[PDB]
């Protein structure tokens, strides 16, 4: 959850509106296990 | 690091590229809440858009500590303070800050 | 490289790219009762990371006509998570404490807000206005809880002390043109080595504005100051059945 | 025994008390030494930044041309003990013959030195205080006579049981510690030790001395502490019969082996009320004299 | 010097004159969770003596047609004392029981209650008599909470398996003419280092007479057995807000 | 860094379990060795106080008097492999032509042992089971026969997508592991490894698999342990066109590498449910035979 | 901006705990991944057609 702890400020001739982006990785200690196929198929009918 | 959807709402093929930002505007100083979204990286939901889950999908299990960086893209003139909450299993959505 | 800082306690990380160093009340740091200055004989219980974390209790709006608020410690949190609990179940507690104040606005707007620890913070009445009236602040006022309360006289500290005097209390200035908050660490302050978090309150946290803040018509209007803060070295003895006050 | 790793790396118990500063000895005033001018860049005595919370470390040499100076003014003068040790008056008992208050031959006074201003004043510069101090008891008629009159003085600590008349079986005091003294001999004087159950008084106590409700009634409570409530002290005539001169006893105290912890901003508004900071909300004044501009004297 | 016995642990002491030994639970001691087994990273609190203490909970009255009770643990402190604080901000725990029932009568009465401990303790329903109905128990008799839950079907332990073979789980018996007391201590028992104090009940305590309780008329009729525990080494990790169920 | 000495002698942290007891080996039965007349007084092994909940520690050497016998016999039966590892049904699976249930071609079988009772039984006897196992898949007609067909299986993990028809995409089978085998071949068999997510699989789950308010809709909830939910297992027949005959595939499990701990009082009552307890309570039989008197055979 | 991944750690946003880490990482290298038969061509071969 994302929280205002006080408020976003500007000065006279800032827009009043900013955008933020997020990037999202994992950590070091970060593993996978069981090899599965994934739950989508990018395919409706045959690819020709 | 990959891009997270954090703002997967808009569907209309015009304006698909909203759903790579979401935004923060001045405010009225009640602690007010900006967005919200489950940590479940191999969840569907925002996680979806990173590479992180696309990969999560051909595995059925999975181990570790995650970590999502948030860029201000406004104004250098803008300032402001934000509070970013991770919310362990059990607790439900924080009603507020 | 004194400008930037990040303080990280419990689960709990703050961060500030716009700081004026901190200041350690006292210039000593919060430590652990000792064996020699230590009374009661039951074993206490230190929690740990459970309730030295920080906890963000309180927002207030500063206006080109805010008096200031203060705010009593460890009064606003005997309720709050728990840190609250420990202090509710047991009879005894000590505790330092880091205190974060934060206010940030724009490089347009000006103003500049006194952050201040006073121990052993009595608060007065103003006796009648004439003075011929022995009236005494009602709890409420004594022990605001966490939305604090707002000072009815700043210039005598409501207690007929001279304000501008009270930087002889471990302080920090949030001046606008130059940073964004108070960083103020206090170690523990009393004449017994334990106490009652409910009947006693070691000091308050002085929040009040000198220069008052200014600001073109256009630019955000909307400047919050936010209360944050983290136990350090808590301690609890005396268990028993919660007790609220 | 311990074995998981965050429990042996851990700092919990500590009792250390870490000290950023420490004490110099410092019995004289500083010296100056001998300054030239400079002409630098990044070097910057005379900025400050008082944002910080720190006063200016800026020196005399740093900002002009300064000579040298053997500083031999002595600092003893402010010393705790020589801006303490000096009696004062604390309190005040009236012995009147046909009177409205004590025409019973004797009086109880709760020990407060907080009725008068002189004295209050200086403790209140500090949140605690320890020390040992020595009472004088200068008795005499209301116009400063002297009379052939025998008197007795009792320490009632809390607890004891006070006297309710010139005659109380209290006055045997076979346990309290009492004085005979006549007015004709010349004041009483005595040590007493520190006698409060906390490791000092405390001239402000922010909070409640019991649980419970804290409602109107019991709001008279406020910063009620009763480690600063060291007892009472009884004065009488010493006889069946009731004595034939009104009386006056001024009771003075000097601090003496002090220590002082927490000094907070001075009062600067009439006090009103022992233990209790209320002050005239409707005179409230400047802490000191004002002018018509700024701009001029 | 094996019939009277004492338990000191937190600021609670318990003793006893008619002990009957005391049994370690799969012959093994509560210990803390090693770094190897641990797998959550957060650093854990370990509150120590305001939470491993003896708890009093419950007292029920033993008469020649008792069934038998059952309560669940951590289910029967989850709602009691700094405990249950913890193990309510907190999404992770772990810890051991030290259990003791209490029972006491005289030499002219007589009847033994088998007392047991039965890790991961699922509770079966009667499937509508028939057997055609596939129900499920409800919340309040999974977890029954402090008040504990009278069996239905003592024999099959209300879950298809004999009660006759219950034995083969730590336990003792309280046969009057005998011993006044079980006392059993257990380590943590689970397939995790940590789990859900509130999803999760790592085990159930029994308590049955099977030789019934009896006495000529005239002898104090009013038999109690009265449950008190103490948990030990508990360990607590990721927290957040308070959270009930 | 600690300094109260409560925090430098506390126990808090330690992570070795104290054991009372420890395994010592056992290849074959105890021997019996000589023993002749005991006519004492305070030794008596005869007497136990089972109220303790330890069993009996008398010996027959203490009981009556023996001659020495060498045991040589065996107890390597009788443990977990040599119980455990013997295959046994766990699931049966229809693919019918003109059926009500599979006659789409194809089937997915929900990884669940406790649908056949034999085996059931047995691993209940346990609380926590760790194991690999060897799956071995039997298939024919209804009436036993072999007919020349080709089928599928695939292990479905849970998050894969499950086939929905016998032309699925997912029968791609790109990442998950598929075996292509005739009825007319052996059967086919393969090595499956411990893959649950807990450091065991548990038979025996006393809780609820989420947080909330566990109301009535949600009961069915009640024991169910996704760290036991391995995934499905799907079988088709490998065409577009459907199979000419009806086929039954029967799933043979065989545990090796097992390890168990938490014994418990094996199952009494006929088993009704696949993972629920629930029992007739009509029907509640006693554990054996029974008879008309105690006094009697 | 940079162009890189964030190198905060665990350990620098919260009080960690000692965790010793044996979860294998062999599952995901190229070959584990990628060495499964999966379908890619098939081919009809009807009478009538
Ligand atoms: C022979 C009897 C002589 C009388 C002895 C008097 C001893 C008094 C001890 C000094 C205590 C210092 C004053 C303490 C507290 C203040 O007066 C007020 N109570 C503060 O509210
Ligand atoms: C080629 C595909 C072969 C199919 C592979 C099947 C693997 C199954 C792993 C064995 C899991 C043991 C059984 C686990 C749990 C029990 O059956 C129940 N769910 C208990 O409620």
């Amino acid at each position: 959850s994302i929280w205002y702890q006080t408020n976003y400020v500007v000065p006279i001739g800032a827009p009043n509106t900013a955008y933020i982006i997020a990037l999202a990785a994992a950590q070091k200690n970060f593993t996978m296990k069981l090899c599965k196929d994934a739950s989508d198929i990018l395919q409706t009918g045959t690819i020709q | 690091e990959t891009i997270l959807e954090v703002n997967n709402v808009p569907t209309n093929a015009t304006s698909l590229m909203e759903r790579l930002r979401f935004p923060v505007s001045a405010q009225a100083g009640k602690g007010e809440l900006c967005a919200v979204f489950r940590a479940d990286p191999g969840r569907n939901g925002p996680w979806q858009s990173t590479l992180l889950g696309q990969l999560c999908g051909y595995y059925t299990q999975w181990s570790g500590s995650l970590e999502v960086t948030f860029m201000f893209t406004g104004s250098f003139m803008a300032t402001g303070k934000m509070l970013i909450a991770y919310t362990p299993p059990g607790g439900p959505l924080p009603k507020d800050r | 490289s004194d400008r930037v800082a990040q303080l990280t306690i419990g689960n709990s990380t703050i961060t500030t790219q716009e700081a004026a160093n901190i200041i350690v009340g006292y210039g000593e740091w919060p430590s652990y009762c000792s064996d020699s200055d230590a009374t009661a004989v039951d074993k206490p219980t230190r929690p740990d990371v459970s309730v030295n974390r920080f906890y963000t209790l309180d927002t207030k709006l500063w206006e080109k006509s805010s008096k200031g608020w203060y705010w009593k410690f460890p009064d606003v949190l005997t309720e709050t998570g728990v840190f609250g609990q420990n202090a509710q179940f047991h009879y005894l507690y000590r505790s330092g404490f880091c205190i974060h104040v934060q206010c940030n606005a724009s490089k347009f707007h000006q103003g500049a807000l006194l952050v201040a620890v006073l121990p052993e913070y009595v608060i007065g009445t103003v006796a009648g206005g004439t003075g011929t009236e022995d009236t005494h602040p009602p709890y409420k006022q004594t022990q605001p809880g966490a939305d604090g309360f707002e000072l009815q006289h700043p210039y005598v500290l409501d207690a007929g002390i001279p304000i501008s005097q009270l930087t002889v209390c471990p302080h920090q200035w949030i001046n606008l043109r130059t940073n964004n908050c108070a960083t103020i660490i206090v170690p523990y302050i009393n004449a017994l080595p334990f106490d009652s978090a409910l009947n006693h309150c070691n000091f308050g946290l002085l929040v009040v504005p000198i220069s008052p803040l200014d600001y073109d018509q256009g630019a955000t209007p909307v400047i919050p100051i936010t209360i944050t803060l983290a136990p350090m070295c808590s301690e609890f003895a005396g268990l028993r059945q919660a007790v609220t006050q | 025994g311990d074995r998981v790793a965050d429990v042996i790396e851990s700092s919990i118990g500590d009792s250390v008390s870490r000290a950023l500063t420490h004490a110099l000895p410092a019995p004289t005033g500083q010296n100056t030494q001998v300054s030239s001018h400079r002409l630098d860049t990044g070097k910057v005595p005379a900025l400050q930044a008082a944002e910080i919370g720190a006063s200016s470390n800026a020196s005399d040499e740093s900002m002009i041309e300064t000579r040298c100076v053997l500083n031999s003014h002595s600092t003893a003068e402010t010393t705790l003990d020589s801006f303490f040790s000096r009696a004062g008056l604390v309190g005040e008992i009236d012995l009147p013959l046909k009177g409205t208050t004590n025409p019973n031959g004797y009086a109880n006074w709760d020990i407060d030195i907080t009725g008068y201003a002189q004295m209050r004043r200086k403790v209140e510069l500090f949140t605690y205080m320890r020390f040992d101090a020595e009472f004088t008891f200068v008795a005499c008629t209301p116009t400063g006579e002297v009379v052939p009159q025998l008197l007795q003085y009792m320490f009632v600590p809390p607890g004891a049981p006070k006297p309710d008349s010139r005659e109380s079986l209290a006055w045997q005091t076979a346990t309290n510690p009492s004085v005979f003294v006549k007015l004709s001999d010349p004041p009483a004087q005595v040590s007493v030790p520190f006698m409060s159950p906390a490791s000092a008084y405390q001239w402000f106590y922010d909070g409640y001395p019991t649980f419970g409700e804290h409602k109107q009634e019991k709001d008279l409570e406020y910063g009620a502490m009763p480690n600063n409530m060291m007892g009472t002290f009884s004065v009488r005539t010493v006889g069946t019969s009731k004595s034939k001169y009104p009386l006056v006893v001024r009771i003075y105290m000097r601090m003496k082996h002090v220590r002082a912890w927490i000094p907070r901003p001075m009062r600067n508004q009439n006090y009103l009320f022992k233990a209790n900071p209320n002050y005239a909300g409707n005179s409230i004044k400047p802490t000191g004299a004002s002018r018509t501009a700024i701009t001029t004297l």
